[PDB]
RNA sequence: CACCAUGUUCA
RNA sequence: GAUUGAAAAUCC
RNA sequence: AGUGUGGAGAUCGAAGAUGAUUAGAAACCAUUGUAGUCCACACUGCAAACGAUGACACCCAUGAAUUGGGGAUACUUAGUAUCUUUACGGGAAUAUCCUCAGCACGCACGCGAAAGCUUUGAGGUUACAGUCUCAGGGGGGAGUACG
RNA sequence: UGCUGUUGCUGUUAAAGGGUUCGUAGUUGAACUGUGGGCUGUGCAGG
């Protein structure tokens, strides 16, 4: 015997597949990265879904790629996920 | 008891069917797939004993195949079964 | 005269099994019209031809005909049973249909159409039945409008025992075959609808085999 | 179904019964899925072979016995196989509960044909296979014949009450299913003790070539 | 009238495209569309063996190290011709499903 | 399929107008085409003079002459 | 066309069901037996079952014969087939060692019973 | 086959024909306007 | 596009009695969806109904027991006055003794049979039984 | 892949 | 007249 | 397909011509051939214009695929490789597991007079109400007549 | 005569979805302002 799933409480291998909007309750699928530039080290937040190409504050230089998700960070450079909350 | 009754008190009914455990639905004269299951109990020892706990299930529930799942949640929910392994 | 061939008949020839409500309620098949003879009260039963017809078989040499039979089997008391049979000549399928309605043996319930008053006397329900592309429909009726229905199916209704009834029909209603059946399926569905007062749950008993099963080994 | 109402732990499988299940390789699959069977299935192996739960196995197992140790009248319990691999299983297997059998072919009409002769009605029937033995189970199905079934991770579950988890295909596996069934089904009617092992062995269960 | 094949004898479904352009029969020459026609690729020998094997013991460059050339064609036929030339035939009612994805 | 909306009388009226033309006895009855072409003129019976005697042939696969008068 | 029908077929192979220490591989001494043993109005048919008496003894020394249960022959076969080996397969099995894969295994570390003693991962 | 009882000509044909009255009647008409 | 929010409601809850399932979701969810809920569970045709909050129109999960057999949207909402009780159940119910009609009257949405105690008419929302 | 048309009326 | 089961047709 | 006005005119080819075949055979078959076929621009709006299945919305069983875009390598969570690789190259394709959108296949109910349909409904309908719109009402006459 | 269908018709193949899109009348149209508390008695109340 094995448990019966609940509608109401998504078990977590059947939740975690959800797609964002087909979940119980919709939620973002993306989050901001902590990026240091790879020329002076300087510390900018980057979107991870980033469609703009941002550059840093300090080096005016290219941190990301644009993609059809999930742009591409450039090479030489540390990123940290920071919490949602 | 269960049934219909008069304004005199007598019951009416011919008489009351089973009712599925899983489905509660009325188990009826002519559809000829419907079981009775009946589980024997056990003592604190292997041995059985006299006392046996009894199944109904739907015919529709074994033609569309999840008369095993009903079963299982059946007697999960009785306490025959054990849902999940204890902790070692 | 009549030896039987299944547990339950070995039962009702032993007189284990009193009442036809003990078949009903495990949904064992009859497959013997003796059980059905035997528990059934002496004079209770009655019976019916509702309808005969020929059928052809087209053939290199003319064509070959046989009779179709219908009949009716009731106690006029919650008990309706409908036979079809096909036979070379009209009196084998004639006797092949009742052989046949005593098998198909069901039970109807009877409720009420307003309060409670003695013994019931309408469906508990609206209830529709289709075979083919004839439905009938039986709607309660309050006390005193009998059955308000084709010749067909209020005779139908008689050996099942309502009294009132309200009666619709639907599709090609001529052919009698698929209306009887039709009448029948309707009748049927009386005792598959769940009411409230069918809410408690009951108490599991004994099938009879089970408890008898030492008897019917030796 | 270990699980007793005085909460007794005697029912529970023990060291000995799973070696015996890994031993004979009881929990291997055959690398096709069924809807039905999937809750049955802990993982997939790196062979592309499911991996089948041995806690939900036993637990289908221990629930087959107590339905079969119910059954007052062991005649009324009929066990068939038709892949002649479980012949000799099912054939040792009556002997020892005390049930009948019907191995190869199932002649149609034998549940439902009153008049051929050759023509039982038992309580409970048990199967070796729901895919093979389908004539047996459909037969079933028009008579109120309550279904246990040794059912593979591709097993059509129509008609089938209690399937058991287990490897029906190899000789060894069904030979082990059913010496296990039968000890079970003889502990529970107190005939054996469960402190003593078995004497019985699971080779005579094995089929063998009778040439 | 009554729907033969749930497909139309085209492998064509109902959303899948408007228009196929038609091709030329390899007998007649009838024009049929190419999803309905029945294709067949064929690698006939140039010679039967017989005949190779003559063409071979007089060939200096062919023997049994070097093979002899092939005909590679692909043939798409009206219904009415691989018909009657046999390359398709009249199944069952059961029968009629039963597909097979390569040459066997 | 029809309409089921709450303000739906107009669209409901005029989709019965229209289609009770299609009735054919509906349609007898409400148009004067057929009353103009009936000899009687509306009436149950009808009062004339007998022109002739003749004698009509029956159908197909019956066969005899019935007596008719023209008038 | 040679062919045995039906009855002669059903006649000669209960002939052999009844009697098979008293036939041979010859015909003329298997259709003696046969007339003493059979009752029959035709002695064509006699002939005929005797003929294929004959061929049933000659596949059933080759081999078992679909149709034809013969008790004492069954009878030692179950008895040969009911011979118990001294120490059981799934003993030795064990004794030997058992292997189980990375997902079997990680069941087994999972179970309230634990690993079992003589189990290895392969 | 392909195609139930017509009960008559072809109907493309029978079309066709009907096509070649209305021409000819129009005709006539335009004749004696 | 989705043009009554209660009628998609109920027009799941009677699939999912019908196939049989042990509890159902709903989406969308509103003030009259929850009413008619409260009065089905109120009756006893259902059991614990969880309402999850979305930040939008949220969602419902519905235990059910199989003592319901159908559960409907009536569409017009048609008025019915308190002599059109007896109209309405001969035509949508299939008896007089059980099965309840849902309408929302100016006392707030209640079956016919508390709308006949409190004598006041108002529109038919739907039915169950 | 030459040609290869038709059967008075009811019954 | 023949013909047909009656007609038609034919012959007579 | 046809029409108008320019082009074009290889191929095939209504009409026509000739040769066959036939009792007849400007039918099928041969050999031709005009208009057409091709293009530009302007008409026409007559298809078995089909899925013979209106549009939008909801629910809906199973296994194997396929196209495009992503993502990963009544239980508090469950791997994973292969191949190519000096410039559209922090590359390309593969494997496994997901997800969203599309064409589908054999499919659970249910439905249908059946044939069949089936998350792609023809299902969720006498237990008949999500919304809007178009058509139909025995067979001809006749899609004719007239305007 | 649920063969005019609001109740209550039918349109894959029986009569009957428009070739396709846009589109005014017209008809239809997603949620959301919102659990009042306390007291005493009283219910196989229940967890
Ligand atoms: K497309
Ligand atoms: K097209
Ligand atoms: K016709
Ligand atoms: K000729
Ligand atoms: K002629
Ligand atoms: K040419
Ligand atoms: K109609
Ligand atoms: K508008
Ligand atoms: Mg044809
Ligand atoms: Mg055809
Ligand atoms: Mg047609
Ligand atoms: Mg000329
Ligand atoms: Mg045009
Ligand atoms: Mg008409
Ligand atoms: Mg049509
Ligand atoms: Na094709
Ligand atoms: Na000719
Ligand atoms: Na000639
Ligand atoms: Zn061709």
């Amino acid at each position: 015997g094995f448990f019966d799933a609940d509608l109401s409480y998504p078990t977590v291998r059947t939740e975690r597949m959800k797609h964002k909007r087909r979940r119980l309750v919709q939620g973002p699928n993306s989050y901001f990265m902590d990026v240091s530039c790879p020329r002076c080290r300087q510390v900018t937040v980057v979107y991870s879904h980033a469609t703009t190409s941002v550059e840093c504050k300090g080096c005016s230089k290219k941190l990301c790629r644009p993609t059809g998700g999930k742009a591409l960070l450039v090479e030489g450079c540390g990123y940290r996920r920071k919490p949602d909350h | 008891t269960i049934g219909m009754f008069n304004e005199e008190g007598e019951n009416v009914d011919l008489y009351i069917p089973r009712k599925c455990h899983a489905t509660t639905t009325l188990i009826e004269a002519h559809d000829h797939a419907a079981v009775q299951i009946s589980i024997a109990n056990v003592g604190p020892n292997g041995v059985i004993n006299g006392t046996t706990t009894t199944l109904c299930i739907a015919g529709y529930l074994r033609s569309q195949g999840e008369s095993d799942h009903a079963i299982n949640h059946i007697t999960i929910d009785r306490g025959i079964m054990r849902i999940k392994t204890g902790k070692p | 005269e009549w030896v039987p061939c299944t547990k339950l008949g070995r039962l009702v020839k032993a007189q284990k099994v009193t009442s036809l409500e003990e078949i009903f309620l495990f949904s064992m098949p009859i497959k013997e019209h003796q059980i059905v003879d035997t528990l059934i009260a002496e004079g209770q039963l009655h019976d019916e031809m509702m309808k005969i017809y020929p059928v052809q078989k087209a053939t290199s040499a003319g064509q070959r005909t046989r009779f179709k039979a219908f009949n009716v089997v009731g106690d006029c008391d919650g008990h309706i049973g409908i036979g079809a049979r096909v036979g070379k000549e009209v009196s084998l399928a004639i006797r092949a249909s009742m052989i046949a309605a005593k098998l198909n043996i069901v039970p109807v319930r009877r409720g009420y159409w307003g309060n409670k008053i003695g013994e019931p006397h309408t469906i508990p329900m609206k209830v529709t039945g289709k075979c083919g592309s004839v439905a009938v429909r039986l709607v309660p009726a309050p006390r005193g409008t009998g059955i308000v229905a084709a010749p067909v199916p209020k005779k139908i209704l008689e050996f099942a025992g309502v009294e009132d009834v309200y009666t619709s029909s639907r599709g090609k209603t001529r052919t009698h075959g698929n209306l009887i059946m039709a009448t029948f399926y309707a009748l049927r569905k009386t005792y598959g609808f769940l009411t409230p007062d069918l809410w408690a749950d009951t108490e599991p008993s004994r099938d009879p085999t089970d408890e008898h099963a030492e008897l019917l080994a030796e | 179904m270990s699980a007793v109402e005085s909460g007794s732990k005697v029912l529970r499988m023990k060291e000995s019964d799973a070696q015996k299940l890994l031993a004979m390789r009881c929990h291997i699959g055959t690398r096709n899925q069924s809807s039905a069977m999937k809750k049955y299935i802990y993982g997939r192996t790196a062979e592309g072979s499911h991996i089948i739960d041995v806690h939900m196995m036993w637990e289908k197992l221990i629930l087959a016995a107590r339905v079969i140790a119910a059954v007052e009248n062991p005649k009324d319990v009929c066990v068939c196989s038709s892949r002649l691999y479980g012949t000799r299983a099912i054939y040792k297997f009556s002997q020892h509960v005390g049930t009948s059998f019907h191995g190869g072919r199932f002649i149609p009409g034998t549940f439902t044909n009153q008049i051929q002769k050759k023509f039982v009605q038992p309580r409970v029937l048990v199967v070796t296979d729901p895919r093979t033995d389908h004539q047996a189970i459909r037969e079933a199905s028009l008579v109120n014949i309550p279904v246990i079934a040794l059912c593979d991770t591709d097993a059509p579950l129509e008609y089938v009450d209690i399937a058991i988890p287990c490897n029906n295909r190899g000789i060894k596996s069904i030979g082990m299913m059913y010496w296990l069934l039968a000890r079970e089904v003889l502990r529970l009617r107190g005939t054996i003790v469960r402190s003593v092992p078995w004497e019985e062995k699971v080779d005579l269960f094995f089929y063998r070539d009778p040439n | 009238m009554t729907t033969k094949r749930r497909n139309h004898g085209r492998s064509k479904p109902a959303h899948s495209r408007g228009r196929v352009k038609p091709i030329h029969c390899f007998n007649c020459g009838r024009l049929t569309p190419k999803d309905k026609a029945v294709g067949r690729f064929v690698v006939r020998r140039m010679l039967d063996a017989a005949s190779a094997r003559d063409v071979a013991e007089a060939s200096p460059v062919y023997g049994a190290n070097f093979p002899m050339p092939r005909l590679y064609m692909k043939q798409r036929f009206c219904i009415a011709c691989a018909i009657h030339s046999r390359t398709v035939r009249a199944r069952p009612v059961g029968n009629r499903k039963i597909r097979y994805t390569k040459k066997v | 399929t029809k309409t089921n909306g709450q303000n739906a009388a107009r669209k409901l009226v005029r989709l019965r107008c229209r289609n009770r033309w299609a009735d054919k006895g509906w349609k007898r009855a409400h148009t004067f085409s057929a009353r103009k072409a009936n000899p009687f003129g509306g009436s149950s019976h009808a009062k004339g003079i007998v022109l002739e005697k003749i004698g009509v042939g029956a159908k197909q696969p019956n066969s005899a002459i019935r007596k008719c008068v023209r008038v | 066309g040679k062919i045995r029908t039906k009855t002669v077929k059903r006649a000669s192979r209960q002939v052999v069901e009844k009697y098979y220490s008293k036939l041979n591989f010859d015909f003329y001494q298997n259709k003696r037996v046969i007339m003493d043993v059979t009752i029959a109005e035709s002695k064509k048919l006699k002939n005929k079952i005797a003929g294929y008496t004959t061929h049933i003894m000659k596949r059933l020394a080759r081999g078992p014969v679909r149709g034809i249960s013969l008790k004492l022959q069954e009878e030692e076969r179950e008895r040969r087939m009911d011979h118990a080996p001294a120490t059981s397969d799934v003993d030795k099995v064990i004794q030997s060692g058992v292997s189980v894969d990375k997902k079997t295994m990680q069941m087994l570390q999972r179970l309230e019973i634990g690993v079992p003693r003589r189990v290895k991962r392969a | 086959g392909t195609v139930s009882r017509p009960r008559g000509m072809r109907p493309k044909w029978h079309k066709k024909r009907i096509k070649r009255l209305k021409l000819r009647r129009r005709r006539m008409r335009q004749r004696s306007k | 596009t989705m043009m009554s929010v209660l009628a998609n409601a109920l027009r799941t809850i009677a699939s999912a009695e019908r196939r049989g399932k042990r509890q159902v979701l709903i989406r969308p969810s509103s003030k009259v969806v929850v009413k008619f809920l409260q009065v089905m569970q109120k009756h006893g045709y259902i059991g614990e109904f969880e309402i999850i909050d979305d930040h939008r129109a949220g969602k419902i999960v519905v235990n059910l027991n199989g003592r319901l057999n159908k559960c409907g949207a009536i569409c017009p909402r048609f008025d019915c006055a308190t002599t059109d009780y007896e109209k309405w159940m001969k035509n949508i119910l299939p008896s007089r003794q059980f099965g309840f009609v849902v309408l929302t009257t100016s006392l707030g949405i209640m079956d016919h049979e508390e709308a006949r105690s409190r004598n006041t008419g108002g529109k038919v929302l739907g039915f169950f039984y």
